[PDB]
């Protein structure tokens, strides 16, 4: 017969396992680097006893 | 589609009081298709082999 066009099989559709197992509402990580403003030094504390 | 005498002559108004069609009338074709698709379901996901 007429010629029929081509069907294209485009599926993916491979989703994503966006959603965690239960709710994986736990991703814990510590401050590391000290914080920003590192602040001064030993600041002299001495002793105060009256020697 | 063919339309319908009563349509062509209910398009124009000037009907009588308590008529329906006292005022022009407008006509709005909608079609609707009803099809048929797979789902697949694994590894705990789904996904649309041909979408």
């Amino acid at each position: 017969n007429k010629t029929i066009s081509v069907t294209l099989g485009l599926r993916h559709w491979k989703t994503v396992s966006a959603a965690p197992p239960e709710k994986m509402s736990k991703s814990g990580v510590c401050k590391i680097a000290t914080n920003v403003y590192n602040r001064d030094g030993g600041a002299n504390p001495f002793l105060v006893k009256y020697e | 589609v063919t339309m319908s005498p009563e349509s062509v002559v209910a398009a124009a108004g000037g009907g009588n009081n308590n008529s329906g069609y006292n005022e022009p009338q407008r006509f709005a074709l909608v079609v609707i298709a009803v099809n048929h698709n797979v789902i697949r379901i694994m590894n705990g996901s789904m996904g649309f082999p041909i979408l």
